């Protein structure tokens, strides 16, 4: 692991050293905007065009079926030199192992699906009004009484997006004079969200408990930067489950910190409300913490639930005054009614009320893939990221050029993945995720597995002894 | 606490300071190779080519080639961008150390000529000042200021 | 694809020489096999 | 003349290596 | 250096405000709950009400082609996308939709956002960076000064529709800095503007632009598909090359009848956007059966245009029905269907003028079966335009209930103001 990284390193250097030649005769040969200053500065975007460029074919593949195990990928055949790639007919039949179907609610299933198509023949798509207006419906009204008394807290809202709902929820909770104390890998949604309202940001090191409470006691011990000011608020924003890395947080020690030093916990979990648990109720349950000493509870029905929007749990205070202030609640349009009969249909299933046994027998399939799934890579020689019981589980490849190498050679064996680089990673630290659905089936690991193994050994990324 | 900033949190992982060296001895082989010439006109030429691409790397350039942080970093170099902005820290005091070292191989070698010793030793004071923990955030009559 | 075309391979993604252009590439082969034979060569004459 | 810049460049290495970190101050 | 003692006593002395305020009685209010649709005649609670608070200016709710559209878009790929357009999110109907809205609009390349207010809080900072200098119209709402917010450039002012004071701020701007000429500049303005139903003088925003070198990002929600003759909006409008406008986005659950947005321009514009922005490369793309609603809207809209006629006469009417009005004032334009009545002599507060729109609009509702829709700020609104009652005529309404809103709507001012 030493040598790998002096070839990473060199690697990248060699890059920079051609992108930055190339860019010394861009800029000379265009002498052979009427007043109108540039869109983007020449090296405001490099690794954009000297990085990413060369890469390209490996990102934003369309698919022509519904995500689900298997799909149709389309190809396509750019002609001016590799700068546009347009697409032709003649899909492939692909295995879906980047998609976020974590319980298998994204298709045509036979409970959901007939319920949600005549909710559109009566409500017709969307209201075109906020909520406060004329977009509540029946609908409306019961998602939040069926979201509420599955998360656990006494009240809850629902929006039309889980980005604004970050980004538009926490300026309406603190604003200038308080703090914000945040986890290094936290998500970009949280981040814009923190520097939309005026408080300070500090950061602590990632998942770390002792290094916060280093952070909350230099905090109070000081006060507002140059004035000592004490602060008004303090808030600390934590994830269920990081996706980049696959590992679960450490929270019993968060809360009893914060509870010792009196600051409030946020909690963001998109990608672990539905997937873990033993009733699929999230990390409080796996880990047995307590509902009542977390204050705002935020979650996303994307990646379990196949739909879309987001919401924020919490007391019948928090969302009355929510109801009230909030941008999203007032000024957006709210969400589609066909696409909230979605959500109570999928929370039926789950906690077993459609009169059926398909829910538990989800829950029990997406425990047994994964787990297998994860032992199986790890005994023949791959570096796998993740605890034990998360869906997702990167695969370190460490050198930029083994991302399209990767990928290119499993796509060519019908095998779908999604690999990330530089810019979104550290320098070092490109990786492939593999997502595992409960749709998937025993004979598809298997065979997904003799295509991983075969193209590690081309690429050598097994960097630790076998079995 | 963590860095937080691409354009320099790179700098901290193991490798780095062993690659540095590498690039600068395998720079070597290759000027004597493609161009037979004796040791001394070969680190005299590894000697150059390690100022202007330091010079304009470090000291030129402002802002950092990631756009998500709008433009927070626009009057900064990538040498003022360094480790938040504290001074005399342990990369730096590495950063500082190599141009020094790289000197005396190429003086030593080339017996104190001067046709060469004039240009070998202006590289190295114009590299060693602009590195001088009170020479930060300062510009020269206005150049390279906005 | 045999041992000598496979190690070949590994080469060219441990380097970064397989998300190149065709002359990106060539420039940086030919430059290697030039520092090769320099060191091939004075080793059996300049240490004999 | 040949080995009394090395000395004395030494000397500045040896004074550098030796300081210990800090940041400007505020307004 | 403090010792680790102190530090404890100095932890435990510190103590911090609620998380939320107090909740006082005013403001728990509750909306109405809608049975059926949300056409120009909904249901609430039974009973049956004449709906002016959505805004589908062209009637596309519950039309058959939409329902006939959507269903076979669920019995193929089911109702979400699991993931962003970077990862296997982009579905074929996307890349359908986003060439059928820029043949219709006659540019190179589209862009298509899953939220309609995301589209300009991502955008905004996507083109301008710490250096740089925006002129913003000050009655621009809520989506568009956070995306100014987020945008860490120079945020300059001008009075609201007043063109001298354009000219003005442009000149003062053109003089601090004349010493940079490489300096990004942007004017950022609204086709119709939400808080005041006004409409934006194009013709000479384009000729002040080419004066001192400005580019434009313009906001079509309101605009696009009711207000050209063939419903291309603003710019067709006041007759000018859609070429001139840098960047224009539009929101479609506005007379589209769907959710999400779009932005529109250069192929080298929307190229960047894609790469670098954020509602496009860290959220969910768009569910596949609401794009696929936008498709049939725009041929609908594109196949049928006494639709666009027909929205102009139901605005005349309402005007021609309501200018005997008391204790109100009409202040929108005459072509845009945002009627926006004003409170002419408020009574002095700025939470006691609510209070009595609030009460005007419920006994509204209450007695003669209207929804009307009154101004609700949050209190990070920076907008300081005056408050009233606002109305959103259609296409869809009949000249029986277009009537009845304005006979129950004279019958309250001089019953309750004075
Ligand atoms: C072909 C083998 C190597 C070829 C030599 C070229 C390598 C030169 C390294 C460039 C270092 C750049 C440091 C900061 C540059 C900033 O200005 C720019 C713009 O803000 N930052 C960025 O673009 C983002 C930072 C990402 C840069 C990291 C990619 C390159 C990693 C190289 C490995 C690090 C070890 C080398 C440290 C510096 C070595 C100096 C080169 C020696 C000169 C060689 C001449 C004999
Ligand atoms: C904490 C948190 N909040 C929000 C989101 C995105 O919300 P959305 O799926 O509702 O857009 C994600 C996943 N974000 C996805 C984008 O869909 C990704 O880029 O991996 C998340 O992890």
């Amino acid at each position: 692991m030493y040598l790998t990284a002096v070839s990473t390193y060199f690697s990248y250097g060699l890059l920079f050293a051609f992108g930055q030649l190339r860019d010394f005769f861009r800029r000379f040969i265009d002498w052979w905007l009427q007043g109108y200053a540039p869109i983007c500065l020449g090296h405001e975007d490099f690794y954009i065009r000297r990085l990413y460029h060369r890469i390209q074919d490996c990102f934003e593949r369309p698919i022509s079926s519904a995500p689900d195990a298997w799909f149709d990928v389309v190809e396509r055949y750019s002609n001016d030199n590799n700068k546009t790639l347009k697409r032709t007919t003649k899909t492939s039949r692909c295995l879906n192992l980047g998609s976020y179907n974590y319980l298998g609610f994204g298709s045509f299933d036979e409970y959901c699906t007939p319920r949600v198509i005549e909710s559109l023949k009566k409500f017709s798509a969307s209201t075109c009004s906020s909520r406060v207006d004329a977009g509540t419906t029946s609908v409306h009204a019961e998602l939040e009484e069926c979201v509420t008394r599955f998360v656990g807290k006494p009240a809850a809202v629902v929006f039309g997006m889980g980005y604004a709902t970050n980004s538009a929820i926490i300026p309406v909770l603190i604003g200038k004079g308080g703090l914000i104390i945040s986890d290094s890998l936290n998500h970009s949604s949280i981040v814009n969200g923190a520097r939309g309202s005026g408080a300070t940001i500090r950061v602590f090191q990632h998942n770390t408990p002792s290094h916060l409470e280093r952070v909350l006691r230099e905090q109070i011990a000081e006060g507002q930067p140059r004035t000592h000011r004490p602060w008004k608020k303090i808030i600390v924003v934590v994830e269920g489950i990081y996706s980049m890395e696959g590992e679960i947080c450490h929270l019993p020690e968060v809360v009893a910190i914060c509870k010792k030093y009196k600051a409030y916990v946020y909690l963001d979990e998109a990608h672990s409300i539905g997937a873990i648990g033993k009733t699929g109720k999230g990390i409080c349950e796996l880990l047995g913490v307590d509902t009542a000493d977390v204050d705002v509870m935020m979650g996303t029905f994307t990646k379990s639930f196949g739909s879309c929007g987001g919401y924020i749990a919490g007391s019948k205070e928090l969302i009355q005054y929510l109801k009230h202030q909030c941008p999203a609640h007032l000024y957006a349009t709210s969400i589609p009614t066909p696409s909230a009969q979605q959500i109570i249909s999928a929370i039926k299933v789950i906690l077993g009320e459609d009169g059926s046994n398909r829910g538990a027998q989800k829950l029990a399939r997406i425990r047994e893939n994964s787990n297998f799934f994860r032992a199986e890579l790890q005994k023949m020689g791959f570096e796998v990221l993740g605890d034990n019981d998360s869906p997702v589980m990167p695969i370190m490849l460490y050198n930029p050029a083994k991302i399209p190498a990767f990928s290119r050679e499993c796509l060519r064996q019908k095998v779908a993945v999604v690999v990330v680089g530089f810019p979104a990673t550290p320098l070092l630290l490109a990786r492939a995720r593999i997502c595992i659905s409960a749709s998937h089936s025993r004979e598809d690991l298997i065979r997904a597995l003799k295509v991983i193994s075969k193209v590690g050994d081309l690429s050598g990324i097994k960097y630790f002894p076998a079995e | 606490p963590p860095d937080m900033n691409r354009n320099t949190e790179w700098f901290m992982y193991p490798g780095v300071w062993t690659t540095y060296m590498l690039i600068l001895f395998f720079g070597w082989l290759v000027v004597l190779s493609v161009s037979g010439c004796s040791p001394g006109m070969a680190w005299t030429v590894v000697n150059l080519a390690h100022f202007v691409v330091t010079y304009h790397s470090f000291h030129w350039m402002k802002g950092t080639p990631f756009a998500d942080d709008q433009g927070i970093y626009n009057g900064l170099t990538w040498w003022e961008q360094m480790d938040n902005g504290q001074q005399l820290t342990r990369n730096r005091k590495f950063l500082t150390l190599v141009p020094v070292v790289l000197y005396l191989i190429a003086s030593h070698t080339t017996d104190y000529r001067h046709p060469w010793l004039f240009l070998n030793t202006l590289a190295v004071m114009v590299l060693v000042v602009a590195k001088f923990p009170n020479m930060h955030k300062v510009r020269i009559f206005g150049i390279n200021g906005d | 694809m045999n041992w000598v075309q496979r190690k070949i391979y590994l080469y060219n993604v441990t380097f970064g020489l397989y998300m190149l252009d065709w002359w990106e590439r060539y420039l940086f082969n030919s430059l290697v096999v030039v520092l090769m034979w320099f060191v091939l060569y004075n080793g059996t004459r300049y240490f004999s | 003349g040949h080995f009394f810049v090395e000395g004395l460049l030494g000397v500045v290495i040896i004074i550098l290596l030796t300081r210990k970190s800090y940041k400007p101050p505020k307004r | 250096p403090l010792t680790e003692q102190e530090i404890d006593e100095l932890c435990d002395e510190w103590v911090p405000e609620p998380l939320i305020p107090p909740i006082t009685e005013d403001m728990k209010h509750e909306p109405p709950v809608l049975e059926s649709a949300a056409g120009p005649h909904t249901t609430v609670n039974g009973k049956d009400v004449v709906n002016f608070a959505s805004a589908n200016y062209l009637g596309l709710i519950g039309h058959e082609k939409l329902l006939e559209s959507c269903t076979s878009a669920l019995e193929k790929y089911g109702v979400g996308s699991c993931g962003p357009r970077g990862f296997y999110g982009t579905i074929d109907v996307h890349l359908d939709c986003e060439t059928r809205i820029s043949k219709f609009l006659g540019t190179p390349d589209s862009i298509l956002y899953s939220y309609g207010l995301s589209t300009m809080f991502s955008t905004i900072p996507c083109f301008c960076k710490k250096g740089d200098v925006i002129v913003a119209d000050e009655g621009v709402h809520w989506g568009i000064q956070n995306g100014l917010q987020l945008s860490r450039s120079t945020i300059v002012y001008f009075k609201h529709n007043d063109m001298e004071s354009l000219r003005i701020t442009l000149e003062k701007i053109m003089t601090k800095y004349k010493r940079s000429k490489n300096l990004r500049r942007y004017i950022v303005a609204e086709a119709v503007y939400q808080n005041s139903g006004q409409i934006a003088p194009l013709d000479e925003i384009v000729k002040l632009k080419e004066k001192y070198r400005f580019r434009v990002i313009l906001d079509e929600s309101n605009s696009f598909g009711v207000l050209g003759r063939s419903g291309r909006g603003l710019a067709e409008h006041h007759s000018v090359p859609i070429e001139k406008i840098d960047v224009v986005t539009a929101a479609m659950g506005h007379a589209l009848a769907t959710e999400g947005g779009f932005c529109t321009g250069n192929a080298r514009i929307i190229d960047y956007q894609r790469l670098s922005s954020s509602g496009y490369v860290f959220s969910a793309s768009l569910p596949p059966y609401l794009a696929s609603a936008a498709i049939t809207a725009i041929d609908v809209i594109d196949q049928n245009p006494d639709m666009l006629v027909k929205l102009k006469q139901n605005v005349a009417l309402l005007w021609k029905g309501l200018s005997d009005i008391k204790g109100m004032s009409l202040t929108s334009n005459r072509e845009s269907p945002i009627v926006f009545l004003k409170l002419e002599k408020s009574s002095g507060s700025a939470k006691d003028d609510l209070l009595l729109l609030e009460k005007m609009a419920d006994r509204a509702l209450k007695e003669d079966s209207l929804l009307v829709v009154s101004s609700k700020r949050s209190f990070l609104d920076k907008c300081r335009l005056p408050v009233g009652i606002k109305l959103y005529v259609s296409a869809g309404h009949s000249e029986s209930d277009l009537l009845k809103a304005s006979e129950s709507l004279k019958r309250l001012a001089s019953e309750l103001l004075l």
